[PDB]
RNA sequence: GCCUGGUGUCUUGGGU
């Protein structure tokens, strides 16, 4: 087997047709199979121990069938949802948001290396955005080198104007980024994004180079900027915690009021529901809204430089609920769609008295993972986790 | 060939001074199963 | 134009300030000392008897890590470049070790001081296992109990750290510059106030803080690089800094040679 | 209005009810009351609702293709052995399921 | 030799979002309803409110592959402090005399508002902006 | 099993300081202070001595197999 | 001793400190439950230490009260697959497969229950110096 | 007849909005001067006003657009959704034509009105899904492309071609050729194991 | 010990690693994206606690359900000259230039699991077959071949690669030649090929 | 089993040149220099030095894959100067600066001895 | 054995990522590359090769 | 070990029931087919003789 | 002097 021979590559379970795509061999030392990172998504592959299979066609007829029907660039758009199944991911996606921020500037000496890192570069260094007192390029200019010419794309986020105060939306003219942070909405796998557009305008060959070009630029730049995360990034300041603690304290009071009303026959019955269903339903809605409210408070206090916020904002891993649970409140534990059941006679654990319907009794985990869970909360969390 | 499976020492090259065993002696290029790392190398007979 | 000011000095570590050079030159000097300054190290162990509780290659692995005096190693050839048949006196040092425990009680500890030089490129001072004092037994290799014996023959060879880390003459290389961040090469993480939450460099008093009014000098470059080179005793600290520079010269010289010969 | 339980024919006739638009989530009953072409639309509506619920989106032609297979015989052919293997397809093909 | 020239008073300097960029709004001292909105790099060209700034727009600095400037040659930029190069991405042929010109300097954005008689020559592919004092 | 010759992370020799460390603990010094006296300043070197577990004393008790 | 059936009829305090009412506002530390549904509690028993609800495998985890619950399950599985030193007499046993880590280290962050599992005496791992960073993209 | 990889969500502009906003966008009045086409975008502006024979085409154009809007709003898309997966995205094709031929400029266009109306109407007969002259095939061919024809006509309307996109003679003929070529390329391929 | 598992993606020699000002280089670099969605906050706290523990010289008590807080550990750490949240300025090894971001850095207990690549790697050209089916044998230990299962069959149909699928299941496996009778259609032919 | 020999990082095969110069004819006066069996150590040193020369208009390098000890440098100079000659000048400058630097360290070292 | 079966010319191992490979490439270990093979027909254009 | 099977889906023998507190581990259970059926005694558990 | 065969059926524990 030798360089550029086509082979069929495959990971089980083969749930859909992009579990089997044709790749070009490159022979290398060491005993693992190497994949470019942007194909992990269609295989649903990662590198935690996964194995994959390789099959070698044995004749002239099937080599041609592989390269002209099954090859990777032909598979970029899937018929499942008329949109791409591969995009820029993980480090490169996190890094490309940071690089295309409005205030990222790069001096001349580093710019020359970055241009040379693009295989498709035409050899013309573009003029710096700032000429005097010092030549400086913006991040958007160098990313634009990787995009082929003739590409136009416009998207409006939240009715933004052409002056874009929040630095949102996206505008691309002749393969050059006019404004807009580049994040999951543009270079992710969503329909109508950058990757989809290059495919229609330039065909699969050019579009396959787009992945390689973007990756090589961003990973270099990110190597010299750096990025980390630490324990500090889960910690909200003392002022915000009192807000957080108040919203949870007031939610426990409303749950007390609901118990009082239901036990004094002063509770509204919801249509189609018995008293106990209506009671259980109202308490659940209150507690999930309490956590979201507490999560929203924790989120807004985080500065732009906070590393957890940068990954959530890029879309590369994590979401709102993850900031909420690490920093503010883990929230309600559910089993079989309901709150924790009375598996002991009329109580959830032997550390509580009978007929106790309060939040702490039926599985509300008040603490965050940072603060640490109490022993009662811990077991309830392990019950919900087991069910998953 | 009379030197298969007999113990050998290498006197030139990057593997000079290492013990081995002649695993295969087709012609001019020998296959010595080196003792020191778990690898069998192709090597010329002058060595 | 390059200037050096040695802040402290002793046998096995030199702390120094380096100035009026480019960042890249300070970094290449850092890398060269770690990776390309030759030393001498055991590279072949012939075990004739090992009835200890340690496995054969386990003991052999420890032997490779023992630092040897490498002072005269520049006149010595690499094994791969020598014209001779098998080894000889010009490309290797031979060491021998033999220990045994007689008596039914107690434990005999085998130390690196029992390594006996047997031959070597005389009269060059190379091959003795490094010692701090004269009463220092050195590095623990093995332990023996009644009737257990260890009798090995070791071949030491010249090599560089690119091939295996046992040939490195340095340990850590401390390295820093611009203790007050005037160049703005880092953007500090903080919760409340960046200055109170970040500790001071140990060279904070060697440069003056930025004035509260002062505008940003966008033309300033890094210019003073403080570094400390610690060694393992296989080479003295002054030799490592000197040979790092020397080795880096021949590499550039070799590049220069190839251009004037390719025409 | 929405009900628990079904009786599509009788509820359609009730004065006040818009008899041209009443819908049921049991397509078996739809087939008996409204015929096979109405079942096609109802089958599609119920599958689409399932897929679209967790925000996913599948292009129309794939769900359309599945419901045409399920209604081509004029009755509902279930995707079980009792439906699939009642076809006039070859024995080797049918025995592999 | 230039396309536009005027002097502006800085009304607002918004920091907020970024540590190295500020948005400035200005109105021409000599002609109201000519407004300039401009992002600028704080650390290279610090501006304060009420500052007077001469703003020139040219399509060439001469009195394709960028090279480090030789100290011997001479260009329009030798007499200014802050120069930027950009792309015109919207030319608004608006109501009675409301003309807006949007330019992108690598994502540093500019809106220039003003009249037809002052801005008709600005329908260009690329623009330099030069800022004095 | 037995004290490593080198610190894994930085390479400083620590295999000659094991005996000195056990003796200092008999004299009542605390672990942090004992490491300080041996001049092991970087915490990469400190983990090597502080967290090593000496199993070779146990293996020697098994009466030799010759 | 109490079994599962007798446990149904008793009232257990979680720690000795909960046996008596108290007199905080430290925004870092965890909130203790209010327990305001019953006016006065009559405790019959007290836990010896609540960390003893864990088994052998999960007791090796430092700080399990700060983890999402499936990670404790995953570690409880993987912990049984980690090379260490399974017995001190490995040279005289002839097992089908055996693995012995060269240089075991005891962990810098331990739990009290590890004293009785002998984990510090037969450790199964090493303390690596770890940077959490995006470096060359070879760790995505 | 389409392949799933070749469609994208596009808006069909005759569906939303009021009749008044609709009329403002699409209607050309060669009699009332202030509701006609602006004079600075065409050269032949003089020979336009009053021409009843050119008004017969533009009336037939607007009548066609009224049929479509009525058909789509009352039969096809009752709930008013106007964004739908459809083949070959016309918005991107037009803005590429604006770049190749530098379609900035107030330079009045030399593109005459009968070229537009006859050009677009002739296009809708060349979008071949099925070939053959049989009467049933032509009905099937017309049915298959009914929704897409409405989409094209909703974009290549007289006022939009001249005021908004500002195409000239060279660019407009190119736009027709590209639509025709890309629609063929978007047909599903026989043999596909759907 | 927190369910944060991985394989080695590459190795770097000493001088290419990032280093702190003290010249400490990490043994091992894990990825920041492993943390926020998995929410293994205990992994970070263990790193912080172990840093403190190695400076002052003891093993911190990390028993669950104790009074130990993150702030108490952070206070000790700052009093020893390190940034209190565990970060350290670090330098890029290739250039010597500072990294614009500071890097969480410290000791963590890592365990070596039984799954090693040279116990899994496998390739087969031709080789031994089963007596009964004349198809490749099962298993690494017998020079076996990989299973082309029912789900892989379907993928090749979807690609429309009919030619490839035929070859895989015949020429690259258990292809056999039989003779049939044109009249009765049975495989009852007795064929002596040298006598023709 | 598939680990390459570690000595292959610095030992040159006999059929492999240490250095290879090819033209980039797409632009005037541009060469591609491929360095075999070398690292960032050499490459970064040459690169910065070259960038401060007035007649070098473009200099860059990349290590294409860390598992292979090579790198490739791209060097373009203005019409007057020949790139290959300019590279020789950069080399001799650094050899001189290191010779000076070695001398000044020796002097300072004896004083502290 | 008929709807699916074991096959020749296959291989399997643990995977790793590499950003410095093209999208359509796969890095293949040398040992695997020496075990697998392709039967190339000899013609006038490749006989010397 | 609970000898119920792999036949019979549902959840009731597989769930972590409240009465397991302090008697079997809430964390230690295998992945896969045996998940929730094979359990492990908590550290202070005993069995009546 | 070319060809060259080493098992099965289960069960259990694991990996994704
Ligand atoms: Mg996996
Ligand atoms: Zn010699
Ligand atoms: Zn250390
Ligand atoms: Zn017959």
């Amino acid at each position: 087997l030798m360089d550029d021979d086509p082979v069929l590559f495959n990971r089980q379970p083969s749930l859909h047709k992009m579990s089997m795509m044709a790749h070009r061999v490159k022979v290398m030392p060491y005993s693992t199979f190497r994949l470019n990172l942007s194909v992990t998504s269609p295989y649903n592959a990662d590198f935690d121990g996964d194995e994959m299979n390789l099959h070698v066609p044995q004749s002239e007829e099937t080599r041609a069938e592989l390269s002209q029907l099954c090859a990777v660039p032909l598979q970029i758009v899937s018929p499942q949802s008329n949109k791409p199944v591969m995009g820029i991911v993980q480090d490169t996606l996190c890094g490309v948001r940071k690089m295309t921020l409005r205030d990222t500037f790069i001096e001349y000496e580093q710019v020359m290396n970055m241009l040379f890192w693009v295989p498709s570069w035409d050899g013309v260094v573009p003029q710096p955005a700032i000429l005097k007192p010092k030549p400086l390029w913006t991040g958007k200019q160098l990313l634009s080198i990787a995009i082929p010419s003739g590409i136009h794309l416009q998207r409006t986020d939240g009715g933004n104007s052409l002056l874009s105060p929040k630095d949102n939306g996206m505008l691309i003219v002749d393969g050059k980024v006019m404004f807009g942070v580049v994040d999951k909405k543009t270079v992710g796998s969503g329909g109508g994004g950058l990757i989809h557009t290059v495919m229609r305008e330039k065909g699969p060959k050019i579009c396959a180079e787009l992945f390689g070009n973007i990756q090589k630029v961003v990973n270099y730049w990110l190597l010299h900027n750096g990025f980390s995360i630490g324990i500090g990034d889960a910690i909200a300041d003392a002022s915000t915690m009192k807000e957080i603690t108040h919203a949870i304290s007031s939610a426990k009071e409303q749950v007390q009021e609901i118990i009082y009303k239901a036990q004094h026959n002063e509770l509204e019955l919801k249509p189609g529901m018995t008293l106990r269903e209506s009671f259980e339903g109202e308490v659940s809605r209150t507690l999930n809204d309490a956590r979201d409210s507490a999560g929203r408070s924790a989120e807004m206090n985080l500065k732009d430089l906070n590393n957890v916020k940068q990954m959530v904002s890029a879309g590369s891993k994590g979401s709102f609920i993850n900031i909420a649970q690490m920093s503010a409140c883990v929230g309600q534990q559910m089993v079989e769609g309901k709150r924790i059941a009375f598996g002991f006679a009329d109580r959830s654990l032997p550390h509580f008295t009978k007929d106790d319907f309060s939040p702490e009794s039926k599985g509300f985990v008040e603490n965050s993972y940072l603060r640490g869970l109490t022993p009662q909360e811990f077991f309830f969390h392990a019950m919900a986790g087991r069910e998953g | 060939d009379p030197t298969l499976n007999k113990t050998v020492k290498i006197r030139q090259g990057g593997y000079k001074g290492k013990i081995g065993i002649v695993k295969e002696a087709n012609g001019d290029r020998f296959r010595v199963e080196l003792h020191n790392p778990n690898k069998t190398i192709p090597i010329p007979c002058s060595f | 134009e390059p200037k050096v000011n040695i802040i402290n000095a002793q046998d096995d570590e030199v702390e120094l300030m380096l100035s009026d050079v480019n960042l890249s030159l300070a970094n290449s000097l850092r890398r060269t000392m770690l990776a390309e300054v030759p030393t001498l190290a055991i590279d072949l162990v012939e075990i004739k008897m090992n009835t200890s509780v340690l496995a054969d290659e386990f003991i052999s692995h420890r032997l490779g890590l023992i630092p040897l005096v490498s002072e005269d190693v520049e006149e010595m050839k690499y094994s791969r470049d020598c014209t001779c048949e098998d080894y000889c006196d010009e490309c290797s040092v031979v060491l021998e070790l033999s220990a045994r425990h007689e008596g039914e009680e107690g434990t005999t500890d085998v130390y690196s001081s029992s390594l006996i030089k047997v031959s070597g490129p005389g009269n060059l001072n190379v091959g003795e296992p490094v010692r701090r004092d004269d009463y220092d037994q050195g590095i623990l290799l093995c332990k023996l109990r009644n009737h257990q014996e260890l009798n090995i023959r070791c071949i030491a060879k010249k090599g560089i750290a690119k091939e295996h880390a046992k040939w490195s003459p340095c340990s850590a290389i401390a390295f820093e510059y611009d203790p007050h961040n005037k160049l703005k090469h880092t953007d500090f993480w903080f919760e409340v106030d960046a200055k109170k939450e970040w500790p001071d460099s140990k060279y904070a008093t060697w440069e003056e803080p930025p004035k509260p009014g002062e505008v940003f000098d966008y033309k300033a470059k890094p210019n003073r690089f403080y570094m400390t080179v610690e060694t393992t005793g296989s080479l003295k600290a002054n030799q490592v800094f000197s040979r790092g520079i020397k080795t880096l010269q021949e590499k550039l010289a070799n590049v220069l040679f190839e251009l004037e010969n390719s025409r | 209005l929405e009900t628990d339980g079904i009786n599509l024919a009788e509820v359609m006739a009730v004065p006040g009810v818009d008899s041209s638009r009443t819908y049921s989530n049991s397509f078996v009953e739809i087939l008996s009351v409204l015929g096979i072409e109405a079942t096609r639309s109802s089958l599609y509506k119920e599958i689409l609702n399932v897929i679209a619920f967790d925000g996913s989106y599948v292009n129309y032609r794939h769900m359309a293709l599945l419901v045409d297979v399920m209604t081509s015989r004029g009755y509902l052919m279930a995707i079980t052995r009792h439906g699939i293997n009642r076809a006039d397809t070859g024995a080797l093909m049918r025995c592999s399921f | 030799s230039a396309l536009f020239d005027d002097i502006f008073t800085v009304q607002t300097v918004d920091n907020g979002r970024y540590n190295k960029v500020s948005r400035i709004i200005g109105i021409s001292t000599t002609n109201s309803a000519i407004k300039l909105t401009l992002d600028i790099n704080n650390e290279m060209f610090p501006v304060s409110q009420d500052d007077s700034l001469t703003v020139t727009l040219a399509n060439s600095l001469s009195l394709k592959s960028w090279r480090p400037p030789k100290p011997t040659d001479k260009s329009l930029a030798d007499d200014y402090d802050y120069v930027m190069f950009g792309t015109v991405y919207k030319f608004e042929e608006g109501d009675e005399d409301k003309i807006k010109v949007y330019v992108s300097f690598g994502g540093l954005l500019m809106c220039l508002e003003g009249g037809y008689k002052s801005l008709a020559s600005l329908k260009q592919d690329n623009l330099y902006i030069l800022i004095r004092r | 099993m037995i004290i490593p010759v080198r610190c894994f992370s930085c390479g400083k020799v620590v295999g000659d300081k094991w005996d000195a460390y056990l003796r200092l603990l008999e004299e009542g010094k605390q672990e942090g202070d004992a490491l300080d006296e041996l001049k092991l300043k970087r915490y990469c070197c400190r983990r090597m001595v502080l967290t090593h577990v000496d199993l070779i004393e146990k293996f020697l008790r098994y009466n030799p197999l010759e | 001793y109490v079994d599962g059936e007798e446990e149904e009829t008793i009232m257990i305090a979680m720690t000795p400190e909960d046996l008596q009412t108290r007199s905080l506002n430290d925004t870092a530390k965890r909130i203790k439950p209010e327990m305001s549904t019953s006016s006065h509690h009559t405790f019959t028993h007290c836990e010896i230490h609540p960390s003893m609800i864990l088994g052998v495998a999960a007791s090796i985890i430092p700080f399990p009260d700060h983890n999402q619950s499936p990670r404790n399950t995953y570690q409880s599985a993987m912990g049984k697959q980690a090379m260490g030193v399974f017995l001190t007499n490995y040279n005289v046993r002839m097992d089908t497969m055996a693995n012995i880590l060269y240089y075991p280290q005891k962990p810098l962050a331990k739990t009290q229950a590890m004293e009785y599992l002998k984990f510090r005496e037969l450790p199964a791992g090493q303390n690596a110096i770890v940077a959490i960073a995006c470096y060359s993209g070879y760790n995505q | 007849g389409l392949d799933g990889t070749q469609v994208e969500r596009q808006t069909i502009d005759t569906i939303p909005g009021s009749d008044k906003a609709f009329h403002k966008r699409y209607y050309v009045d060669l009699m009332d001067e202030k509701n006609s086409i602006k004079p600075d975008v065409i050269e032949y502006a003089a020979d336009i006003l009053g021409d009843v024979e050119l008004q017969k085409e533009l009336n037939s154009e607007y009548e066609q657009l009224v049929s479509d809007r009525k058909f789509l709003r009352e039969i096809v898309f009752v709930n008013g959704d106007h964004n739908w997966p459809l083949p070959v995205n016309l918005r991107r094709i037009i803005q590429n034509a604006q770049q190749i031929f530098h379609l900035d400029r107030a330079k009045a266009s030399d593109l005459t009105i009968p070229e537009i109306i006859h050009g677009v109407r002739d296009l809708c007969k060349k979008l071949f899904v099925l070939r053959g002259e049989n009467e049933l095939i032509k009905e099937a061919q017309q049915n298959a492309t009914s929704l897409f024809q409405c989409l094209v006509r909703a974009r290549l309307a007289t006022r939009r071609i001249l005021e908004e996109f500002r195409l000239n003679r060279d660019a407009f003929e190119w736009v027709l050729g590209t639509i025709e070529a890309q629609f063929q390329r978007s047909l599903v391929h026989p043999g596909e194991m759907v | 010990r927190h369910g944060q598992k991985g394989t080695i993606g590459v190795t770097y020699r000493h001088e290419d690693m990032p280093f702190s000002a003290e010249g400490i280089v990490p043994d091992l670099i894990i990825n920041p994206h492993a943390i926020p969605s998995r929410m293994t906050v205990a992994h970070l706290i263990e790193c912080l606690l172990s840093k403190v523990g190695s400076i002052r010289g003891y093993e911190g008590d990390a028993t669950p359900f104790t009074d130990l807080t993150v702030d108490a550990v952070s206070n000790l750490l700052r009093d020893n000259g390190y940034q209190s949240r565990g970060f350290e300025v670090m330098y890029n090894g290739h250039t010597g230039k500072k990294l614009m971001a500071q890097v969480f850095f410290g000791p963590t207990y890592y365990q070596r699991l039984r799954h090693m690549v040279d116990d899994k790697i496998h390739a087969r050209a031709r080789g031994p077959v089963q007596v009964l089916t004349r198809q490749p044998v099962e298993g690494r230990s017998r020079d076996g071949g990989l299973r082309f299962g029912e789900m892989e069959r379907d993928c090749m149909i979807a690609h429309g690669a009919a030619g490839f699928l035929k070859e895989r299941l015949m020429e690259a496996s258990d292809a056999f030649r039989v003779h049939v009778c044109g009249i009765c259609g049975l495989m009852s032919v007795i064929a002596n090929l040298k006598k023709n | 089993m598939n680990a390459p020999d570690r000595f292959e990082l610095f030992i040159l095969p006999d059929d492999v040149p240490k250095l290879k110069i090819t033209p980039d004819s797409r632009v005037p006066n541009c060469i591609i220099i491929k360095f075999e069996r070398e690292d960032h150590t050499l490459a970064n040193l040459l690169r910065e030095e070259l960038a401060l020369y007035p007649d070098v208009t473009f200099v860059a390098y990349k290590v294409e894959h860390p598992l292979f000890a090579n790198f490739v440098m791209r060097l373009q100079t203005e019409e007057g100067t020949r790139p290959k000659q300019a590279l020789e000048r950069a080399c001799a400058s650094i050899i001189n600066k290191l010779k000076t630097l070695d001398h000044k360290f020796n002097e300072e070292w004896n004083i502290k001895n | 054995n008929l709807m699916g079966k074991r096959v020749d010319f296959s291989a399997r191992t643990v995977i790793s990522g590499d950003p410095n490979l093209e999208l359509d490439q796969v890095g293949v270990p040398i040992s695997i590359a020496k075990t697998l093979s392709y039967p190339e027909t000899v013609t006038q254009y490749n006989i010397h090769r | 070990n609970t000898p119920i099977g792999r036949d019979g889906k549902l959840a009731k023998p597989r769930q972590l029931h409240n009465t397991h507190w302090g008697l079997v581990c809430p964390a230690e259970t295998p992945e896969g087919q045996a998940c929730g059926l094979v359990k492990n005694l908590s550290l202070l558990s005993g069995i009546s003789i």
